[PDB]
């Protein structure tokens, strides 16, 4: 049975095989249709697959909400090439494609396999009618929403378009609703199952955050008399960790200013480890040289804002270190994961001060505050400052790095052994927040 | 899946106190709320209590003031003490984890409603 699965995946798509274990659960749990089903995989981890290919293997047509007309009109092309006839109605559409669409829509046996859609234009009254013709000779076999998360509030990109969908998928009771997004805390993800009506149980497809081979600790600026020295230090010890080959890879450190970058790198360099800043302050070409040395590894540590690791596919990457803590638990894993792509044994490691800590929190609030002030009040503005409080929590607090960050993205705990500062030295963790307290 | 167990169920002297106990066992990350229900022999079954995450109560006029419902959440395990029991108390009490995410480290999890078979109390 499965082989109608690997078969249409093969002969269609041009993929032998599924990308990830769990693309393949979600597409097959698709199949079924028992159950209602959301997938949380990172972008480009295959979400559209999840869909795109049971849609080809059921018996009715295929619904896609997209939010955007841009993101559409990427997969109908890709789509096309595929030889499936998809079709999309938007806005965009002109006055007599919209009218023959509706039309082929209409047909016993309607050429449509797949259609692609804004919110706007589900909601939209002008169209009801295809819908219910298509709801009555129960011609859909699935409804799918891509980011789901526009459904929440606490998300990033709240879509008040996508609070209608819910009400349409229970008018939908027929067909199994497939719901997809990159991006989701648990408080977005029960907001996507309530405000959708997805009917329980949902098969949950989410890409944990647990990495094995990353070493994540904090250590404390406020409790180091050398800091620049400690940071030197541990660059070193990331790097050195095959003592025949003397320098092996290269590292990142993520700082807040370009000042502070600048200034670092030196710091760094001074007192052994070669480095360069990266900033979008630079020159374009001083950028693409600064990269090209940290690429090829003829300066093997780089240290920039959250402009740097942009698509970079650097695998050797030992250590990423924070120099000041970063705007978001969001932001910290993001920058933090740039380590061991190559899967080798890396480090993450961040340097918290509450001197850091206070000038960001008021640097958000400021930035906040000033969005109020222009675009007036939004939910989204919570999450952002929660999103920090996450991360500062995580510095804080006593307890295994790993889970932290799996609690704040909604991962179950994850297997981290000896991984993390608290997991191997709980007492040492202990013994050096009891002194961050003296401090002040 | 997930277990729903009762336990603390009894015969008591009415005016007396029982404290009933919800222990969820199995990959449970949250749950969204945690009801508290009755259901006397052939009798429509009836809303007692209600906490959510971040211990949000809500509890039925005939039980506020008598009835308090905590939980463990490090035990996923929720309670009802019920003081100064009535006979019209008496019946089959038993809670809904509504909301309740499991996941397992693979990245494969359930979001579903859960029920517990019940525990009985009696008031003499
Ligand atoms: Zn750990």
């Amino acid at each position: 049975p499965e082989r109608r699965v690997r078969s249409t995946l093969k002969k269609v798509f041009g993929f032998d095989s599924f990308k990830t274990p769990l693309q393949e659960s979600a597409t097959m749990a698709v199949v079924k249709g028992n159950k209602d089903v959301f997938v949380c995989m990172p972008t480009g981890a295959g979400k559209s697959l999840c869909y795109q290919l049971p849609a080809l293997l059921a018996k009715g047509i295929t619904i896609v909400v997209s939010p955007l007309i841009a993101l559409i009109q990427d997969q109908v092309d890709h789509l096309l090439t595929l030889k499936v006839r998809v079709s999309s109605l938007n806005s965009k559409l002109s006055a007599q494609e919209r009218k023959e669409l509706l039309a082929d829509l209409e047909r016993e046996k309607p050429q449509t396999k797949i259609l692609y859609i804004t919110p706007e234009m589900a909601a939209s009254s002008s169209f009801q009618p295809t819908l219910n013709s298509l709801v009555s000779r129960h011609l859909l076999s699935y409804l799918v929403v891509d980011e789901a998360h526009c459904v929440s509030q606490w998300g990033h990109d709240f879509r008040p378009d996508y609070l209608r969908l819910g009400a349409l998928r229970s008018r939908l009771g027929h067909a199994p609703c497939v719901a997809l997004t990159a991006t989701a805390t648990p408080q977005v993800q029960e907001d996507v199952f309530a405000a959708l009506h997805l009917k329980k149980p949902v098969a949950i497809f989410k890409t944990p955050c647990f990495r094995a081979n990353l070493f994540y600790d904090v250590q404390f600026k406020e409790l180091i008399s050398d800091p620049y020295g400690n940071l030197k230090d541990f660059c070193l010890k990331a790097l050195g960790q095959e003592a025949d080959k003397g320098l092996s890879g290269c590292g990142i450190v993520y700082c807040r200013t370009r000042e502070a970058c600048e200034q670092l790198a030196i710091e760094l360099s001074c007192r052994g480890v070669n480095a360069k800043a990266y900033h979008a302050g630079l020159k374009a070409s001083e950028r693409t040289l600064v990269q090209n040395d940290w690429m090829e590894e003829k300066v093997p540590v780089i240290v920039a804002t959250i402009s740097f690791g942009m698509g970079v596919d650097k695998a050797n990457v030992r250590f990423v270190a924070h120099w000041n803590i970063a705007k978001s638990m969001a932001g910290y894993y993001q920058e933090s994961g740039r380590a061991g792509r190559d899967g080798k044994p890396s480090w993450c490691r961040l340097y918290y001060s509450r001197n850091d800590r206070d000038q960001v929190s008021f640097l958000i609030r400021k930035e906040v505050a000033k969005l109020q002030e222009k675009r007036g009040n939004k939910a989204s503005d919570k999450a952002t400052i929660m999103a920090f409080d996450a991360l500062v929590t995580f510095c804080e607090e006593l307890g295994c790095r790993h889970a932290a960050i799996a609690k704040y993205f909604g991962d179950a705990l994850p297997a981290c052994a000896k991984g993390c500062d608290h997991c191997q030295n709980p007492t040492a963790v202990r013994r050096r927040l009891e002194a961050l307290e003296r401090s002040s | 899946q997930v277990q729903l167990v009762e336990n603390g169920g009894g015969c008591v002297q009415a005016g007396g106190s029982l404290k009933l106990s919800c222990a969820a066992s199995g990959s449970i990350f949250s749950i969204n709320r945690m009801t508290w229900y009755r259901q006397a022999p052939g009798k429509e079954r009836e809303w007692v209590a209600a906490i959510t995450s971040g211990g949000s109560t809500n509890y039925a006029y005939s039980v506020k003031g008598r009835f308090t419902i905590s939980r463990d959440n490090a035990k996923n395990t929720v309670y009802l003490q019920m003081n100064s029991l009535k006979p019209e108390d008496t019946a089959v009490y038993y809670c809904e984890a509504y909301g309740t995410y499991t996941l397992a480290p693979t990245g494969e999890g359930e979001y579903d409603d859960y029920w517990g078979q019940g525990t009985q109390v009696t008031v003499s």
